[PDB]
DNA sequence: AGACAAAACG
RNA sequence: GAGAAUGUCGGGGAGCCGAGGUUGUGAAUUGCUUUCAAAAAUUUUGAAAAGCAAUUCACAAUAAGGAUUAUUCCGUUGUGAAAACAUUCAAGGCGGGGCAACUCGCCUU
DNA sequence: CGTTTTGTCTCGGCTCCCCGACATTCTC
C-alpha cells in the first residue's frame, strides 16, 4: 500500500547497542523487509570501515547476509543525476541526501525513514520523510 | 604368420572386410609383441640410427633424466627392449594392499610426533600361512582335542593323553602332516 | 621368500639366489619350488609379536622351557606362584590359577590362560560406556568412518537416525544428561540396523549403578510387528489413519467418475478406502504416505516392556501368572487400555500437523586435493616424494551431461525455429523404423531407398527391417535405388530438433552436443518485476558451476529484463501455496500452523524450462500410477502436477512462497530475535 | 534386494578407472613422440606441431596433425606414395580392384617390414599403430 | 578489442591543473570514451564537494555533462558484493578499490586505469591494471 | 526397470 | 554374552588391464537435394560447387577442465561453511628379495 | 500454453584388503 525505504542511520542504530530502545526500534523496522538504496549500502560500508574499523571480510559477509534475507536493494536508476539537479533548485540538502531521495523516489518509494533530513518534509509531492525513533 | 600379414591377406581376399571390432577384436599380447619384435629386429639391420649408442643414451636421458638407476639399467639394453618392454608394453603391477590389513588387538606401540603429542601405532596381523600361526593353531587344536567311545559315550580321554610324553608324541605326529582326519587320529593311538 | 616375492621373474631369481647362498644344487630345487602354489590371502587376529609371546606359555615338554617367557610374563608368573598382591592381577585370576602353584605348572596353557597371563585381561571385557550429553554423540558422529557398515543404505539411515536423535535431545532436553528415560526401536535384510543402532544408543539410556550390564541397555526395548499392529487395531489408530487417507480416495473416485475406490460399511457406518482388484497388484494403504512412519513410532513409544513381554511370551503355562498383566494391560482379553484417555485425539491432532523433512543433496563443486609423485630437490639431492597440486582445483560433484554425443546438421528441407538446432546421431537400422521414423533420417537417398524397400514389403517394418530383411536389402540395393549402385546400409544418422549444448570449447569438443544429465536441473529461479508478474527460469548446471566457482550465488539475482529474483527452488524444497483469497505478501507467522495450512504445503520434484512440478508433502506413493493404455493416474501422466490437487487447481509457481524446515520438521521464519542475532554475531 | 552395482562409489570408481587407462595410453603416446623425435624419425610437418619444450610430446594447442597426411595450402596429400603403389600392385596381382583407401598401406608396410626395408617415417607410423592396440594380458601369467 | 575503465584519480587529474602534464594525460584518456563505474562517479562527487568545496549545482552539472558526452557509466552489477567477498580472500586492498575492481570485471572491463592499486597487477586473470601517467 | 528432461502433440 | 580356531554363503572398497560404440579430421567409392552451368526434346543428359550420407581405413577427443615430466596424477563418494576436510601420512635400526629402481617382514620410542 | 510420449553407453579378465550371517570344537 506504500513502498517504504530506509537510510543508513536506521541500519547503524540497529548495529549499535549503546541505545537499547533505538536499536530495538530499528530492528523492528527491519522485520518489515523495507526497501533500500544501493548508496545506503555503500555509505553503510564506509561508516562501518571508518568508525568501527570492522574487518572487510566481516562487513562484506554482513552486507551479503542482510541484502539476502532482511532487506531489498533498489536498482540504481539512470535518471538519478538529472532528477537530483531538478531537486537541488527547490531543495537545499546535502548532495548525498539529495541523491538518496532521488533514487528512492525514482523507485516509487512512498516513505523514507531517517532522522537528519528535516522529518515530515515532503519531497516533490511523492515521498514523505518519517522519523520513526520519536 | 603374424597378425599384421593375416589382416593384410584377409583384406586382399575380401576388400569389404571390417577389421576393427569384427575381424580381430582381442587377442593375447604375445601376438603383438612377437610381430613388433620381428619388425624391430629386421629394421635394426638397415637403419643405422637404431645402432647409434649415442642416440640410445640420448633417448634414455630424455625419458629418465632424474632416474639414474633406471638409466644405468637401460644402458645395458638396446632400442628393441626400449620400444617393446619399457614404452609400449609396460604394464604396471597391482598396488600393495598390505596397508589395509587389520591390526592386532593386543600389541600396540606409542610414539611422540612433532606436535608434542603421544599417539599409538598399530601392529598388523599375521598371515595365517606363517609358521608361527600354524604352530599356534596346532597347539590350540591339540588342547581342545578329547576322545569318546562309541559304545557308552564316556570321556575316555585322560587315558591316552595324560602325560606330557603323550602330548609331545601327538605334536610330533601332527607336525609331519598337512592335515588330519578321523582315521589318521584314531589309528595314531592304535584306536580304530 | 615364497610370501613376499609374488612375481615370476623375481621369484625365480630369489629361488636361484637362495639355492646359491645355501650350498644346494639349483637343479631340482627350482623345479620343485618354481610351481609352488601362492599362499591364500588370510590373516589372524593377533600379530607375530603376540603369538611369539603366547607360544612359550602354550608349549609343554621338551618344546617348553622357562627362559622362553619374556620378563614381564615371568614376573607375573612369580607373583602368581607367590600369591602376593598386585593391582594388575584380579581375584578371578587366583580363582582360576589355584592349581598353578609352582613354575612347572605353567605348561600347556590354553589360549585364555596364556592370554590373561601375558596381557592381564580376561579376553575382551568391553567398556560399556555412557554418554553424558549431546557432545559425546556429536563427537561419535564426527569420527564416524565411511564404508564402515554392510552397505551405503544402512549407513546413511543409521547416521541420519543419530543426527535426528541429537536434534531431538538438544531441542527437548537441552542435551542434558539422562534426559531420555527410555528408547524403543522398530524396523518393520534390514535386520542389520536392528542391533547396531541399539548398541550405539545404549550409551544414552544406560545406568552406571551396575544393574544394567550387557551388550544392550535394559532400557532398549525392541518391538515386533505383532504388538504394533495389535495396538493399532485395538487403539483405533487404524480408524484415524483411514480417516486421514480417505480424501485421496474420494478424489480418485471423482477422477475415475466411479465409486470403486471407496466402500460403505455399516458396522462403522462410514466409507473405508478401497481399490479395485485390477489396481490391487501391490497396493498397501499404509505406504502411500510419509506419516505412517511417525504413527508407528508413536505406537512403539507407548508400548512398555510389559506389553512386549506379554505379546512375545503370551504362553503362560497358567492363566493366573499372566492374568495380572492381562488386567493391567487389557480391558475385560478383548482390547488394551489406552496409554491415557485422549490418546486417539492427541495422535490425530499431532499426525495432522506433521511436516515431512526431506534431506537434500545440492553438491555441485567441492574442493579436491591431488598428491602426485615428483622429484624434489632438498639438501642438494633429488628425492622422489609426493607434491601437492597448487592452485584452486574444483571437483564437479554431478554428471555434467548424458553420454550420447550427437553432431550438428543443417537440413534445408526442415524448418528450424529460432533458438533450436538440429543434431544427428547414428542408429542401427531395425524393425523400429516406420515411415514416421524413416522421415527423421538426414540423408535423402537413404530415405528414398528405405521407403521403396518398406513399400515392397507391404509397408511392414517388422518384415522389412529384420536381420534377414536387411541382409536381402543389402544384397539387392539396386532394385530399390532406381538401379543406381549404393553402398550397403547398416547404420543411419537420425536427426532431432532441440536444444543441445556443446560438451566443451577446445579442439573438436565444440563439435559434440549433449543433453543435461538426469537429475541435474537442481535450480529453478523465480523473479518478480516492479509490476508484480512472475518470471520463471531453469538454470543449467554449467552456469551454476561457473557462478559457484566465482564465489557467486547459484542463481542470478536478476534476469535479462531486470526482474528481481524472488527466490530459487530445488528438488525436495517445501513451498506454501496460499488460498485463493489469501494475500501472503508479508505473512510470516509460520507458527499458527493448523491442518488447513499444512494441507497447502508442496514439495518440488522436477524442473524443465519454465515448468516446475510439485507433489503434496505428505504423499509418498500414488494410489495408482499412470499407464498409457488406461490413461489414468493419481497425478496424471507425470505422476506429479504443476497445480494443486484441490478443486481450485491453481498454478503453484504463481503464488507459492518458499519455507525452511529443520530435521525435526519445524519451519523457520525471520523474527525479531533472528534479525537481532544476524549482526549480533558480528558485533 | 537383488544387488546390481547399487552404489554411487562403485560408479565413481568405474569412471576413474576408465580415465586412468586413457591417461596412461596418452602418456605412452607422448613418450613415443619424444623418443622418435630425438631419433629423428617423425616427418617434419608432423613434428612441427608437437611441443617438445614445455608440454613434452603433446600436440600444440588447437591442432590435430596426421602423421601421413601433409597439408599444403589447404590441400591434404598422402605421404607414402611408393608404398601405396606397391600395395596397389599387390592388389592387382590378387585381381580385386585398383581403387582403395590410402590408409590401408599401414598393413602392407607391416607385412613388408618383416623382411624388407621401410622408410623411417613408416616405422614411426607402425610403432604408433602398435601403441594403439596392445591386446589382452594377465599380470600373474602362471602358464596352466 | 579491449574494454577500458577508469578510476576517480584519472578524472581528478583531469580536473586539476596544477600538474599540466598529468592533466593533459588524463584528458587524453578521456578522448577515447573510456567506460567507468558508478561508484567512481559517486566518489568523484564526494571528493569534489569536500576537497574543492565546489557548489552542488556546478558539480551536478559537470557530472551530467561528462556522463552525457565524454564517458560511459557502467550499470551496477547485482553480483558486486558476492564477487567482492570472493576477491577479498585472494586480494588485500581497500574495500572501495575491491568494489571498483569487482564492478569493472563484472562488466567485462579489460583494462583499469589507476595509480594507487599496485600497477601491473592482474585481478583474477581478467583485468590488468594500467598506470598511464608514468 | 525407473524416473528425469525435453521433444512432440494437440 | 565374550573370546580363539575351522569351514559354508554373501556383502563392501580399491587396484592392473582389455574390446567396442559415439563425435570430429583426411582419404577411396556410390548415392540423394539445390544452385550454377552447358547440350538436347515445361522435360531429358553432362561438368562444377555446397548440404546430407552410406561402406571401409588412419588419426583426434571421450565427462567441461586443472596439474606434472614421475614410466605421477585430480575431476560423478561422504561430512558441512572453515570452500575446510575424510578417503596417502613419524622416526630410527636389523634383515629377505631381486639387473637395480622398488617391494616384504622383524625390533625400540 | 498444457499434456503426453520418448529416450537415457555397452561389454570382458584378474587380484587383494575388509565386514557380516550361519555352522563346529574349546575356554571364561
Ligand atoms: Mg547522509
Ligand atoms: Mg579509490
Amino acid at each position: 500500500l506504500d513502498k517504504i525505504a530506509i537510510d543508513t542511520n536506521i541500519l547503524l542504530y540497529a548495529y549499535d547497542n549503546r541505545d537499547l530502545d533505538k536499536q530495538d526500534r530499528a530492528v523492528e523496522i527491519l522485520l518489515k523487509k523495507p526497501f533500500v538504496t544501493q548508496l545506503v549500502v555503500f555509505e553503510f560500508i564506509k561508516v562501518l570501515e571508518r568508525r568501527f574499523k570492522m574487518d572487510k571480510k566481516e562487513i562484506t559477509k554482513l552486507t551479503i547476509k542482510l541484502l539476502k534475507e532482511v532487506i531489498i536493494p533498489l536498482s540504481l536508476h539512470r535518471d538519478i543525476y538529472n532528477y537530483s539537479q531538478f531537486l537541488l533548485q527547490r531543495y537545499n540538502f546535502g548532495l548525498s541526501d539529495i541523491l538518496v531521495l532521488s533514487d528512492s523516489i525514482l523507485n516509487n518509494c512512498t516513505i523514507l525513514l531517517s532522522e537528519d533530513m528535516c522529518n515530515g518534509m515532503i519531497v516533490d509531492k511523492k515521498l514523505k520523510i518519517v522519523n520513526p525513533f520519536l | 604368420k603374424t597378425v599384421g600379414t593375416y589382416i593384410y591377406e584377409t583384406l586382399l581376399q575380401n576388400p569389404k572386410q571390417k577389421i576393427k571390432g569384427k575381424l580381430v577384436r582381442t587377442i593375447e599380447r604375445k601376438f603383438y609383441k612377437e610381430e613388433l619384435r620381428q619388425i624391430l629386429e629386421k629394421q635394426k639391420e638397415f637403419h643405422q640410427e637404431l645402432q647409434s649408442d649415442d642416440l640410445y643414451n640420448d633417448c634414455i636421458r630424455e625419458l629418465y633424466r632424474n632416474n639414474e638407476v633406471h638409466q644405468l639399467t637401460l644402458r645395458k639394453k638396446d632400442f628393441v627392449h626400449l620400444f617393446m618392454e619399457d614404452i609400449i608394453f609396460y604394464q604396471r603391477p597391482l598396488r600393495s594392499q598390505k596397508s589395509s590389513v587389520s591390526n592386532c588387538t593386543l600389541e600396540f606401540r606409542k610414539y611422540k610426533g612433532e606436535n608434542g603429542a603421544e599417539h599409538t601405532q598399530y601392529l598388523k596381523a599375521i598371515p595365517k600361512s606363517n609358521p608361527y600361526y600354524q604352530e599356534f593353531r596346532l597347539w590350540q587344536w591339540i588342547f581342545n582335542l578329547n576322545l569318546y567311545t562309541k559304545d557308552n559315550d564316556e570321556n575316555v580321554t585322560k587315558v591316552f593323553l595324560n602325560t606330557t610324553q603323550d602330548f609331545e608324541n601327538l605334536f610330533e605326529f601332527l607336525n609331519t602332516r598337512k592335515e588330519v582326519d578321523q582315521k589318521a587320529l584314531l589309528k595314531h593311538f592304535k584306536l580304530n | 621368500i615364497i610370501y613376499s616375492v609374488n612375481d615370476k621373474v623375481e621369484y625365480e631369481k630369489a629361488l636361484k639366489s637362495f639355492a646359491r647362498k645355501h650350498h644346494l644344487d639349483e637343479s631340482s630345487f627350482f623345479e620343485a619350488f618354481r610351481k609352488f602354489p601362492p599362499f591364500k590371502s588370510e590373516y589372524g587376529s593377533f600379530s607375530e609379536k603376540a603369538i611369539k609371546k603366547l607360544l612359550p606359555l602354550m608349549r609343554l615338554g621338551k618344546y617348553w622351557n622357562y627362559a622362553e617367557i619374556d620378563k614381564y610374563s615371568r614376573e607375573r608368573i612369580q607373583k602368581i606362584i607367590t600369591g602376593e598382591y598386585d593391582e594388575n592381577i584380579k581375584d578371578k585370576v587366583r580363582e582360576k590359577s589355584v592349581h598353578l602353584t609352582i613354575e612347572n605348572d605353567f605348561q600347556g596353557l590354553q589360549l585364555w590362560l596364556a592370554q590373561y597371563i601375558v596381557y592381564g585381561r580376561h579376553s575382551e571385557a568391553s567398556m560399556i560406556g555412557k554418554w553424558n550429553s549431546a557432545n559425546d554423540l556429536e563427537v561419535f558422529l564426527k569420527d564416524f568412518k565411511q564404508h564402515s557398515l554392510r552397505n551405503p543404505i544402512v549407513e546413511q539411515v543409521i547416521t541420519e537416525t543419530l543426527r535426528v536423535v541429537k536434534d531431538i535431545w538438544l531441542k527437548y532436553g537441552n542435551g542434558t544428561k539422562d534426559f531420555f528415560n527410555e528408547i524403543h526401536i522398530e524396523l518393520g535384510d534390514t535386520r542389520y540396523i536392528s542391533k547396531y543402532i541399539s548398541g550405539i544408543l545404549s550409551n544414552i539410556v544406560r545406568v552406571e549403578d551396575g544393574s544394567d550390564e550387557g551388550v544392550n541397555s535394559k532400557n532398549i526395548v525392541p518391538g515386533n510387528g505383532k504388538i504394533t499392529t495389535q495396538l493399532k487395531q485395538d487403539w483405533g489408530l487404524n480408524d484415524v489413519w483411514n480417516d486421514l487417507i480417505l480424501p485421496r480416495f474420494e478424489r480418485m473416485n471423482q477422477l475415475t467418475n466411479s465409486k470403486d475406490f471407496t466402500a460403505w460399511n455399516e458396522n462403522h457406518q462410514k466409507f473405508l478406502p478401497t481399490v479395485p482388484i485390477e489396481f490391487s497388484k501391490g497396493f498397501s494403504k499404509k505406504r502411500i504416505d510419509h506419516r505412517h512412519h511417525a504413527l508407528d513410532a508413536l505406537v512403539i513409544a507407548c508400548a512398555t516392556t510389559d506389553h512386549v513381554n506379554l505379546l512375545n511370551n503370551q504362553s503362560a503355562k497358567s492363566d493366573t501368572k499372566r492374568y495380572d498383566l492381562k488386567k493391567k494391560l487389557m480391558k475385560f482379553p478383548k482390547q488394551f487400555l489406552k496409554p491415557w484417555e485422549k490418546f486417539t485425539v492427541d495422535a490425530k491432532h499431532n499426525l495432522e500437523s506433521i511436516i515431512v523433512s526431506f534431506k537434500q543433496n545440492l553438491r555441485v563443486i567441492n574442493k579436491a586435493t591431488n598428491y602426485y609423485e615428483k622429484y624434489v630437490e632438498k639438501d642438494g639431492t633429488k628425492n622422489k616424494e609426493r607434491v601437492e597440486q597448487a592452485g584452486t582445483n574444483w571437483a564437479i560433484r554431478k554428471p555434467m551431461h548424458k553420454d550420447t554425443v550427437s553432431g550438428k546438421v543443417d537440413l534445408p528441407w526442415v524448418k528450424v525455429p529460432k533458438g533450436k538446432i538440429l543434431t544427428a546421431t547414428r542408429k542401427s537400422l531395425d524393425s523400429s523404423f516406420d515411415l514416421k521414423s524413416i522421415g527423421s533420417i538426414t540423408d535423402t537417398g537413404i530415405q528414398k531407398i528405405l521407403k521403396n524397400y518398406l513399400a515392397f514389403k507391404d509397408g511392414n517394418p517388422e518384415l522389412a527391417f529384420s536381420p534377414e530383411g536387411i541382409d536381402d536389402l543389402n544384397k539387392n540395393i539396386e532394385k530399390y535405388n532406381d538401379g543406381k549402385p549404393h553402398q550397403p546400409i547398416n547404420k543411419v544418422r537420425v536427426f532431432e530438433l532441440g536444444s543441445k549444448f556443446q560438451v566443451g570449447q577446445t579442439g573438436n569438443k565444440k563439435g559434440k552436443y549433449v543433453e543435461a544429465a538426469k537429475g541435474t536441473n537442481l535450480f529453478f529461479a523465480v523473479y518478480e518485476d516492479e509490476k508484480g508478474k512472475r518470471s520463471y527460469e531453469t538454470i543449467p548446471l554449467n552456469e551454476v558451476i561457473e557462478r559457484q566457482k566465482q564465489g557467486l550465488t547459484s542463481v542470478p539475482l536478476e534476469n535479462e529484463k531486470g526482474s528481481r529474483l524472488l527466490f530459487d527452488l530445488s528438488p525436495n524444497d517445501l513451498v506454501y501455496v496460499p488460498e485463493i483469497d489469501e494475500n501472503i505478501d508479508s505473512n510470516f507467522v509460520f507458527s499458527n500452523l493448523n491442518k488447513e495450512k499444512i494441507s497447502r504445503i508442496y514439495k518440488v520434484e522436477k524442473t524443465s524450462g519454465t515448468e516446475c512440478y510439485f507433489v503434496r508433502q505428505d504423499i509418498a506413493y500414488l494410489i495408482k500410477q499412470y499407464d498409457a493404455k488406461t490413461k489414468i493416474g493419481e497425478l496424471e501422466s507425470q505422476n506429479k502436477l504443476q497445480v494443486t490437487m484441490t478443486d481450485d487447481r491453481i498454478r503453484i509457481t504463481d503464488t507459492c512462497v518458499k519455507i525452511n524446515c529443520d530435521r525435526l520438521g519445524n519451519i523457520n521464519f525471520i523474527t525479531k530475535e533472528k534479525i537481532k542475532q544476524i549482526f549480533n554475531e558480528f558485533r | 534386494g537383488k544387488g546390481n552395482s547399487v552404489s554411487q562409489t562403485a560408479e565413481r570408481t568405474k569412471y576413474r578407472s576408465v580415465r586412468r587407462l586413457r591417461e596412461r595410453f596418452l602418456l605412452r603416446r607422448e613418450r613415443l613422440h619424444r623418443v622418435l623425435y630425438i631419433l629423428n624419425f617423425l616427418p617434419e610437418h608432423y613434428a612441427s606441431q608437437i611441443d617438445f619444450e614445455k608440454r613434452l610430446g603433446k600436440f600444440k594447442v588447437e591442432t590435430e596433425p596426421k602423421l601421413v597426411w601433409k597439408n599444403t595450402d589447404g590441400q591434404f596429400s598422402f605421404l607414402f606414395q611408393n608404398s601405396f603403389n606397391e600395395m596397389l600392385e599387390d592388389f592387382k596381382a590378387a585381381g580385386q580392384e585398383l581403387k582403395i583407401p590410402y590408409d590401408w598401406t599401414i598393413y602392407h608396410l607391416r607385412k613388408k617390414a618383416i623382411s624388407q626395408k621401410i622408410e623411417k617415417e613408416e616405422l614411426a607410423w607402425i610403432l604408433l599403430n602398435f601403441n594403439h592396440k596392445r591386446g589382452y594380458y594377465q599380470l600373474r601369467g602362471e602358464d596352466f
